[PDB]
């Protein structure tokens, strides 16, 4: 933050570029940064909360231009608030077991599978056929640091998904490239795939 | 739960204009950006002599893989193709039969090293310890098909890294 | 009327990108898979 | 002989000064690009030993293909490597460039970046790390160290 | 079998169309045999464009063909800009292969497949 | 292992090998098994 | 099931068996359930399995050193829900979820048995029964069981013609085929003639009949000899199993003629065995008294 | 307990060598055929027949969760020895 | 048992906070010095 | 049913229930069923030609407000005569939900485009067409996204096999990257992983 | 016949083709294009390299894994040849150079390692032998290339009497001696020729056709002994094939004879240089001998090969060497030549 | 060098993700979401471990969602670092890059 959030040439790079307005992001399916950076108050952490992020303490950095500049505020303070939750989740770590203890869908462990039967079976069962899973269509989303970062699992009712799809935020976010570099040269170009922070492999799939 | 940021509105008395017209036009930033540089060209580099020290790691390491041996000299390995059942790129290729003992062994064991993702699913799968992902990852090659391990070299692996190997086992056997 | 009256046989042969070679030559076979003698169910 | 004692004292001398100062590109891929950028980190740090990226293919020694390489990119692939001026080298880095990898079987995988550009040093891995990619590079110096090419050239 | 058309009520408009996309190909073969600076002749292409036309003639279904002018306008739309390369237009010129015996008696030879 | 030493073996390598890849100690691959279809083997004599 | 094991203790361990070189036989896993004994009792007719000892020491088997050798002897390795009694030869090759299931018929016999050949990487691993009501009910033959690896066994791989010295030399198809239609068309009428074997389908048989009918040859013969005299050939009723296979079922008299239908027919001699212990199925043979 | 083919070539403990006209004993032109010489067999062959005072014994290949799972073995024949299924050991009862 | 727990009295507090040390001069200071830079040089 | 069982969450789905029935009797036209999933996730299965009309009123009523388009999916199922069911997936942030919209077609038949609705859809439909074959009519740019650009035939159809019927290699003859029917170094070991004991009981379905 | 040897497959990269080929100077012009063609079947190819292995490099991705086996070897040594032939079913003779060095003249590329080869072909068992000569190569003619190549021709064949040998005329490729050779002298001058270059007749064969003939000739069992002679279809003077070249690619051409004997002093000031020298008198007498025709010798039309001519390929060779303001001219865009 | 028109062709390192999945049972179907944002692995596998627990109808134990929030912010840090360090790579602060990777 010292080398570049006061740094007149950083600011010069990224204060005019790349602006989102707000109903345009909801409408491109932006998520995440790319909402926050406009100003929206949207994080799936806090709204549709997950594992234990409803006992965890933290803050969400919102925008107030929807700059590249802004959008780099937001994700300097999301790597304070995460060093928030770790100091959280270090003083906060229960005692328990890491899997869980149906083994009909965990793996058992070794020396129990060594000396056991049924955990043999289920061993033998899990790493070869694996466990059933009932029929049924789901959509998991979680906020990835990106955005939201969702599968669309589809179940027929055996030991392998029928479909798979990947919602991924790099697919919407380079999608919206093609407004967000209206009026702009080439060397804008390059801090708008910077700020949509852009990882070909969730593109591509 | 939220913060705001960039919405600091600045000074507008003539001290925090004056410091900043000062800051515009005698470069104040700039030389913060010079001094945290030059504060970190007096530190000692975090640069290890490699190859004659070695990067950190831990006895979870999944590297070259290896076929290990009970404490007697007959092979762990007992043909229950699981390792194969469970190997997410399909890389293991087993055929058994049974030999002159009558004991179930394989007599082909293959596992292509340029599919395997070295993800460890055939030494958590193997109900013997028998395929072990070892310590090694210094095994680059020059030839794609050296890279294509049969029982062979999988036995010459863990006869080679078996002091290293079953020190890790060793160490690790309780988290499992 | 916005309806087109098709009387045609259903033919998405050129459409679907495979081959002739994999179309003509090929000789599909739809059964009930027959149940395994090891087991029961 | 006495030329045989020159020509070996010069392939001694341009293997070195080839070897020494090997140039790779900045040609990430997949998953691969991240630990090829670990080993130009400060901790296992290419550039110590005289390796040093440019991105132009014209003015690169190697060149590590860090990451998959899909059936839409082998010709890009192919072309970068032409536009490298001789001696040129490739680094096969991580399963999907050595033999396809994960998506061996997938449709849109080159399944195996030998196929497209001929390959020096594989260094198997999914990915491997800084240091084993390291370790592929010093075998690419120890491979770049054994060229006969003026002794060749004069015991023709 | 009353269902929704695409573009075409009958074939008239759909032999309208396959005809102007391949009005479209005779105009555009010279400008890809130009500037993929390929060692075919402009002869050549439009041969392989006949026979690429008559490899689907024999469709009487009108959405079908329908589909094959959206399919060949998008050959046609990745042709004429550069986004296509060198390889990408010789793919359709099954240079490389082996070619593959079409009588009896050489198919017996060299394998099983019938 | 001056301290600790690993648990030593009856068939542990006490001369380790390094990358021998390039050199003639190299590894090269090969199919393990045994042939699958035993060939007919014709008759030394004549039909006569 | 459960899973995990409140046993806490020490399990039994039972003594290996040896009944042939056909069923291996480990009763350490076996669970007690007399389905070997009922097979053996009611569909093989042995009744040489049976149950020793008397509690959790209950040992299934045959109490002394005895092959258990039946004509369907090999289908307790079908019906025994555990590997107590698995397959000899196929043992430790394979594992079942790699196997490709191709269901195709069997020629051993003329029963006609629909089995699955079940494959792994291109070479046949093993043969099961498939569930056909009317011929193979779920069973098949220790034959048709355990004749895949004489299959790939001594095998005519490639074209063999003779040489100068009358060996046998390897060579192309085209020299092989050449040699053979060299000598075709220098035979007319009933010069030239064929036999055909035991193993051969339809398909090949009216090929050759095709490729002697452009000789204009109608010497094609088989093996087994069938008189012609009479109706002959002509009509179908005077060479088939013309009521059915199933038709045992619906009978209540069946004469056997100089016949050994165990061996022959194996399954034909199960039918007439449940038709026998069920419908009460009344036998007469004319021929020696075989078993 | 290795041995060399008629062709030179050392045989594995599978039983695989090239024979005389196969080519593919090219690949090891100036190479080498890189084979494991502690066969199993001949190691496991070394092992001495393990007397125990029981008649059902149990095995678990040493080191407890560290070898094969714990099977049980029986131990009537004096004919045979009483072989565990995994790791080749194998007992008999002393009486 | 014996499993990776954290100390019983948890850790020290985390700071996570933007610390700008606001260092350097003031404006009026740094104007000062650079006129009387320039008055000397003129002199 | 406390340590290993997920918790159920009947308010979500009694909510969803109410919303569903809300929706079914707000359009006749085009939604066919509304179903809550047990683990509370709303489905509103509707008829192709209501793409438009339906999608607007989630966009828009005071209601519903399901602002952003978050996923859109095809799932091709081989043993139905409309092989194709489109899904849309729909995040409502003033009212914190979400709803699946789901509907039909074959391959012929067209799906008219919502990028007049949401133009987040402008690449994933466009997918559809690269990936499925499911033509949208009136799209703005409707071409290929993801797969090679000489590539024939819709990858993930089921009829369409794993490995393609393409490879590349580099040719020194013709100095190109020339694509070749496959010829697989292993064939791709196919594991028949279904075992053939009834696994869920609540998901019988009834016999002939 | 073993059973790895049987072919399968569809005649793909990883198809097996049957065929065990060691293919003598695989680094070169033909070896090159040999190596592309065999390894797009299947077939296990023994490379064996005398230069340095880098140079061998781009011999990798032209086969499946494993079927290019990379060797050493030294021509006067029969020991590295036997090492590379006994396992081979089929050798391939690729060696020459169009120059002498100072360790190697015409006669140890031309008559001793051919000869030597062959000798240890036929002690070794393999079932072809092929050697490539030339179709001017003849014992009464001006250039020693052609004379020692007769001499090891006439060897190869009396020492391994199955061996096909093949004579093409003038190869013209990608990376040839022949149309590169008549497109570099606008560096030198003004392309002089021996009078004119009007009394030399040539026919240049095309380099996929010469190694589909020599495939063809590998699996057709009709190839043992005989002596193909593998031409073009069209015949052309030298000079108007030169003027061809010249405006296919779109140079200025202004021809002037030099003489037959000051024509040679120039060709010794090229050939004191110890890299490749750049032309010597014996690419001179070789350009300036004409292709005999051989009406008796069977063809590239007997072995199902379709000859392509020059006008569909001299695109393909000679687009390199043209500047800008001509780069992307057409194929039609030149006059064809004069055909004798 | 102004920019009036961008269109981004995508898919030159799409590999079917998606139908390989397909083939594979659920505990192989997890590394393929090691290597979709391959700088945000555990984040994906927490994401794919939700969708299948959503499926199954049950939960992980107390400390497992724990150390998943403990690495999935872990693995904000190792994605929020790329993200910047590479946005100012992008744009020319080449040192910020190599400062913040030893972390
Ligand atoms: C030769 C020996 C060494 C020389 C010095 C070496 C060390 C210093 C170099 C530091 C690193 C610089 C790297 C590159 C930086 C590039 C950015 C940059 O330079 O931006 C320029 C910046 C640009 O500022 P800016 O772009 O932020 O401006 C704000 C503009 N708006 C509001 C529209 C956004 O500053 C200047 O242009 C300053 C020019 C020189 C100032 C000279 C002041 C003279 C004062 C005289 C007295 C005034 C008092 C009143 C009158 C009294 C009369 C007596
Ligand atoms: N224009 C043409 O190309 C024509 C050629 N031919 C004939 O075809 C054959 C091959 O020609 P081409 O490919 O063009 O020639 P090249 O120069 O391209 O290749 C010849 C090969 O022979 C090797 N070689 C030559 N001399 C020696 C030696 N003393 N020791 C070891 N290796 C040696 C070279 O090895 P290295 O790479 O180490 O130098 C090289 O690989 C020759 O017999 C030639 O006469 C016939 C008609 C036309
Ligand atoms: C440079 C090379 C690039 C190659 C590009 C290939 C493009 C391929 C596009 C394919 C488009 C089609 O196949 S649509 C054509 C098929 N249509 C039909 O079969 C309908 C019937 N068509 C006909 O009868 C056609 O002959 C005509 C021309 C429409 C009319 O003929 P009839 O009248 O007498
Ligand atoms: C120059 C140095 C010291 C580093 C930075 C760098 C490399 C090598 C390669 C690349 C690179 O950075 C650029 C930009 O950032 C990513 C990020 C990527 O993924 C997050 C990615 O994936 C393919 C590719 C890239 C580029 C890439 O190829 O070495
Ligand atoms: S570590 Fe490699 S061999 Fe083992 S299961 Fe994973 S991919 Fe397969
Ligand atoms: S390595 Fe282990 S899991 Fe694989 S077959 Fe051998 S014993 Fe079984
Ligand atoms: S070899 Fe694997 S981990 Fe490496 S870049 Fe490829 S997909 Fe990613
Ligand atoms: S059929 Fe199997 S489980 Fe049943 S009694 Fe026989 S051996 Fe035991
Ligand atoms: S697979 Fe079945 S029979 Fe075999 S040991 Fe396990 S439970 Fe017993
Ligand atoms: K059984
Ligand atoms: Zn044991």
């Amino acid at each position: 933050e010292e080398m570049l959030t006061n740094n007149r040439i950083w600011r010069n790079r990224t204060v005019d570029i790349g602006v989102v307005t707000a109903e345009d992001a909801l409408n491109y399916g932006f998520s995440g940064v790319m909402l926050r950076g406009s100003g929206i108050q949207w994080d799936l952490r806090k709204t549709q909360p997950y594992d234990v992020y409803d006992q965890v303490e933290f803050d969400v950095p919102i925008g107030s231009r929807g700059d590249c500049y802004d959008r780099y505020l937001c994700r300097v303070e999301e790597m304070r608030q995460s060093i928030r939750i770790i100091s959280q989740c270090l003083n906060k770590m229960p005692p328990g077991e890491i899997k869980v203890d149906d083994a009909k869908v965990s793996p058992p462990k070794r020396a129990e599978m060594k000396t056991s039967m049924e955990s043999l079976i289920h061993h033998f069962k899990l790493y070869t056929e694996g466990y059933q899973v009932p029929p049924g269509a789901t959509y998991t989303a979680i906020e990835a640091p990106k955005g939201e970062f969702g599968v669309y699992l589809v179940s027929d009712g055996s030991s392998r998904p029928y479909r798979c799809k990947i919602k991924a935020p790099g697919f919407a976010h380079l999608a919206g490239l093609d407004k967000m570099s209206k009026g702009h040269m080439l060397a804008d170009v390059v801090a708008i795939i910077g700020t949509q922070d852009i990882v070909f492999g969730e593109v591509d799939r | 739960t939220y913060k705001y940021v960039n919405l600091r509105e600045p000074s507008m008395d003539m001290k925090s204009v004056t410091d900043r017209a000062a800051q515009t036009l005698l470069w104040t930033e700039l030389i913060r950006g010079l001094g945290m540089t030059l504060s970190y060209l007096f530190r000692e580099p975090a640069t290890i002599n490699y190859p004659f020290e070695k990067g950190p790691l831990s006895p979870r390491f999944r590297g070259e893989h290896a076929l290990r041996r009970y404490p007697s000299g007959e092979e762990r390995c007992i043909a229950c193709k699981l390792c194969e059942a469970v190997c997410p790129a399909q890389a293991i290729t087993i055929e058994a039969e049974p030999r002159a003992d009558g004991s179930r062994r394989t007599t082909r064991y293959d596992i292509d090293m340029t599919k395997c993702i070295y993800c460890g699913f055939c030494q958590e799968a193997c109900p013997v310890d028998a395929i072990v992902e070892g310590p090694n990852f210094e095994f680059s090659t020059e030839t794609h098909e050296e890279l294509l391990y049969n029982k062979e070299k999988l036995l010459n692996n863990g006869d080679k890294w078996e002091a290293e190997i079953a020190a890790n086992i060793q160490a690790d056997y309780l988290y499992r | 009327t916005q309806l087109i009256t098709v009387d045609e046989k259903l033919d998405i042969t050129t459409l679907t990108g495979v081959p002739e070679e994999h179309i003509k030559t090929r000789k599909a076979r739809i059964f009930v898979p027959a149940r395994n003698n090891m087991q029961s169910g | 002989s006495r030329g045989e004692y020159v020509v070996a004292k010069l392939d001694d001398l341009i293997n070195w000064a080839r070897r020494s100062s090997l140039w790779p590109m900045t040609f990430g891929l997949a998953c691969c690009a991240v630990e090829m950028m670990h080993m130009a980190a400060p901790r296992y740090d290419m550039d110590r030993f005289g390796v040093v990226f440019r991105a132009s293919p014209r003015q690169s020694d190697v060149m590590i293909v860090a990451g998959t390489l899909t059936n839409k990119m082998a010709p890009a692939l192919r072309k970068v490597y032409d536009q490298m001026p001789e001696p040129r080298y490739v680094v096969s880095m991580g399963s999907c460039a050595n033999g396809g990898g994960y998506y061996h079987y997938s449709y849109s995988v080159v399944r195996g970046c030998d196929r497209i550009v001929p390959v020096d040093i594989y260094v198997p891995g999914c990915p491997p790390t800084a240091e084993a990619l390291l370790y592929g590079i010093l075998q690419l110096q120890k491979k770049i160290k054994r060229e006969k090419r003026l002794r060749i050239w004069y015991r023709r | 079998t009353s269902v929704k058309p695409i573009f075409s009520r009958d074939m008239n408009e759909a032999k309208r169309r396959v005809r102007e996309l391949y009005r479209a190909w005779y105009r555009e073969v010279p400008n890809t045999v130009h500037l993929f600076q390929l060692d075919i002749s402009v002869k050549q292409g439009r041969d392989k464009v006949r026979e690429m036309f008559k490899k689907n003639a024999h469709v009487t279904d009108p959405r079908v063909v329908d589909l094959l002018v959206i399919k060949g306008k998008m050959e046609l739309e990745e042709t004429i800009n550069v986004w296509k390369q060198r390889t990408h237009v010789m793919r359709f010129f099954h240079e490389t292969e082996a070619p593959r015996p079409k009588d009896f008696l050489s198919k017996f030879y060299v394998g099983h497949d019938p | 292992p001056t301290v600790k030493p690993p648990t030593a073996r009856k068939f542990i390598w006490t001369n380790h090998k390094f990358n021998l890849s390039g050199t003639p100690q190299q590894y090269v691959p090969y199919s393990t098994t045994r042939k699958k279809i035993q060939e007919w083997v014709p008759p030394s004599t004549p039909y006569k | 099931g459960s899973d995990r094991s409140r046993f806490l203790e020490g399990k039994r361990a039972v003594e290996d068996k040896n009944i042939g070189p056909l069923v291996k036989t480990i009763m350490t896993r076996c669970i007690q359930c007399t389905r070997c004994i009922r097979f053996a009792s009611e569909i093989a007719g042995v009744d040489d399995l049976g149950t020793t000892g008397r509690g959790n020491d209950m040992q299934v088997g045959t109490y002394i050193e005895k092959m258990f050798m039946s004509e369907l002897s090999g289908n307790i390795i079908d019906i025994c829900p555990v590997g107590a009694l698995t397959s000899k030869p196929y043992a430790f090759t394979a594992r079942p979820w790699e196997t490709r299931k191709t269901e195709s018929i069997d020629v051993m016999d003329a029963v006609g048995s629909n089995i699955v050949v079940s494959t792994r990487t291109g070479e046949v691993m093993r043969i099961l029964p498939r569930m056909h009501e009317d011929i193979n009910e779920e069973w098949i033959s220790d034959k048709t069981r355990f004749a895949y690896d004489g299959l790939k066994r001594q095998r005519l791989t490639e074209p063999m013609v003779r040489n100068e010295k009358g060996l046998l030399t390897h060579t192309t198809w085209e020299d092989a085929l050449s040699r053979v239609a060299g000598m075709l068309q220098s035979c007319q009428g009933n010069d030239v003639a064929a036999i055909a074997g035991g193993l051969v389908d339809a398909e090949a048989l009216i090929a050759l009949k095709d490729l002697l009918n452009r000789v204009d040859s109608d010497t094609l013969c088989t093996e087994e000899v069938f008189p012609t005299a009479g109706a002959g050939t002509d009509l179908r009723s005077n060479y088939l199993l013309n009521t059915t296979i199933a038709g045992v079922e619906e009978a209540d008299v069946v004469l056997l003629v100089g016949t050994n239908p165990r061996f022959e027919a194996p399954l034909f001699n199960a039918r007439i065995r449940k038709s026998w212990l069920h419908n009460d199925l009344k036998v007469a043979l004319i021929g020696s008294p075989v078993d | 307990g290795v041995r060399t083919s008629p062709t030179g070539e050392k045989v594995t403990h599978t039983g695989q060598v090239y024979d005389d006209e196969d080519y593919r004993r090219v690949r090891f032109v100036g190479r080498q055929k890189e084979v494991n010489e502690n066969f199993a067999i001949d190691l496991i062959a070394e092992q001495p027949v393990s007397q125990v005072g029981s008649r059902v014994i149990s095995c678990d290949g040493g080191g407890g969760a560290l070898g094969h799972p714990r099977v049980y073995i029986n131990l009537d024949k004096e004919t045979k020895t009483g072989t565990c299924g995994y790791c080749g050991l194998q007992f008999r009862q002393q009486h | 048992v014996k499993q990776d727990m954290p100390p019983v009295g948890g850790y020290g507090p985390i700071d996570y906070k933007r610390n700008l040390p606001r260092r350097g001069l003031s404006g009026y200071s740094m104007f000062a010095v650079g006129i009387g830079a320039l008055l000397f040089g003129y002199w | 049913t406390r340590p290993t069982v997920r918790p159920r969450n009947d308010v979500a789905h009694k909510q969803l229930s109410a919303f569903g029935e809300y929706v079914a009797e707000i359009l006749p036209k085009y939604v066919q069923q509304v179903q809550v999933s047990c683990f509370s996730e709303l489905e509103i299965c509707i008829h192709p030609d209501g793409v438009i009309p339906v999608l607007t009123f989630l966009r828009d009523h005071s209601n519903a407000q399901f602002k952003s388009l978050a996923d859109l999916t095809a799932v091709d199922i081989p043993t139905r005569q409309n092989r194709f069911e489109i899904v849309y997936n729909l995040l409502s942030l003033r009212f914190n939900s979400r709803i699946r919209v789901k509907t039909y077609t074959d391959e012929l038949t067209p799906v008219e485009s919502s990028v007049s609705v949401y133009k987040a859809a402008n690449w994933y439909e466009r997918e559809i067409w690269d990936m499925f074959g499911v033509f949208f009519a009136n799209h703005p740019d409707l071409r290929r996204i993801l797969t090679d650009y000489g590539f024939e035939g819709h990858p993930f159809r089921k009829d369409f096999p794993l490995s393609g019927y393409v490879e590349l290699r580099y040719d020194d003859e013709v100095k190109r990257v020339v694509a070749e029917p496959v010829e697989l170094a292993q064939e791709f070991r196919k594991f028949d992983l279904n075992s053939p004991w009834e696994a869920f009981p609540a998901y019988r379905q009834p016999p002939e | 016949l073993h059973h790895a040897v049987i072919p399968h497959g569809k005649g793909g990269r990883s198809s097996v083709s049957g065929i065990v080929a060691t293919v003598f100077g695989a680094t070169g012009f033909l070896g090159r294009y040999l190596v592309n063609h065999l390894g797009r079947m299947g077939s296990q190819v023994i490379v064996p390299y005398r230069c340095e292995p880098y140079d061998t490099m781009h011999l990798r991705p032209m086969g499946d894994l494993g079927q290019i086996i990379f060797m050493d070897w030294n021509g006067r040594d029969k020991d590295s040849i036997r090492r590379a032939v006994e396992h081979s079913n089929v050798v391939i003779n690729l060696v020459g150079r169009e120059w002498e060095t100072k360790n190697f003249d015409f006669e140890d590329v031309f008559v001793k390692i051919p000869q030597a080869i062959a000798q240890v072909s036929k002690e070794a068992g393999v079932e072809k032998f092929i050697h490539i000569s030339h179709l001017n190569a003849d014992i009464k003619s001006s250039s020693k290339y052609l004379r020692n190549k007769a001499v090891g021709e006439k060897e190869v064949r009396e020492t391994f009497p199955e061996a096909t040998i093949i004579k093409p005329a003038d190869i013209f490729g990608r990376e040839d001696r022949f149309l590169n050779y008549f497109a570099n002298i606008r560096w030198f001058g003004g392309v002089p020729l021996i009078s004119l270059g009007k009394k030399t007749v040539k026919q240049p064969v095309y380099i996929v056709d010469v190694t589909k003939g020599i495939i063809n000739a590998i699996k057709d069992p009709d190839a043992r002994g005989k002596t193909f002679a593998f031409v073009g279809p069209n015949r052309y003077l030298l000079f108007d094939l030169v003027q061809y070249v010249f405006a296919v690619a779109h140079r200025p051409f202004l021809p002037y004879p030099m003489p037959h004997f000051a024509y040679r002093w120039i060709g010794r000031l090229f050939e004191i240089s110890p890299f490749e020298p750049w032309t010597t008198r014996d690419k001179v007498e070789r350009i300036h001998t004409t292709d005999r025709t051989l009406p008796h010798l069977p063809g590239l039309e007997d072995l199902g090969v379709q000859a392509t001519p020059l006008e569909l390929k001299a695109i393909e060779v000679l687009r390199r060497h043209r500047t800008y303001r001509w780069l992307s001219s057409e194929i039609e865009d030149v006059q064809p030549a004069k055909t004798v | 060098e102004m920019v009036r028109k961008c269109d981004p062709h995508i898919g030159l390192l799409h590999r079917g993700t998606e139908k390989l999945i397909e083939y594979k049972t659920y505990l192989q179907a997890l590394p393929y979401f090691d290597r979709l944002d391959y700088v945000s692995m555990m984040c994906n596998e927490q994401a794919y471990s939700l969708a299948v627990e959503k499926l199954l109808n049950i939960q992980p134990p107390p400390r497992a969602q724990w150390i998943r929030v403990l690495f999935g912010e872990i693995t904000r840090l190792l994605n929020h670092i790329m993200a910047v360090t590479t946005h100012a790579l992008d744009i020319g602060a080449m040192t910020p890059f190599f400062w913040m990777f030893e972390e």
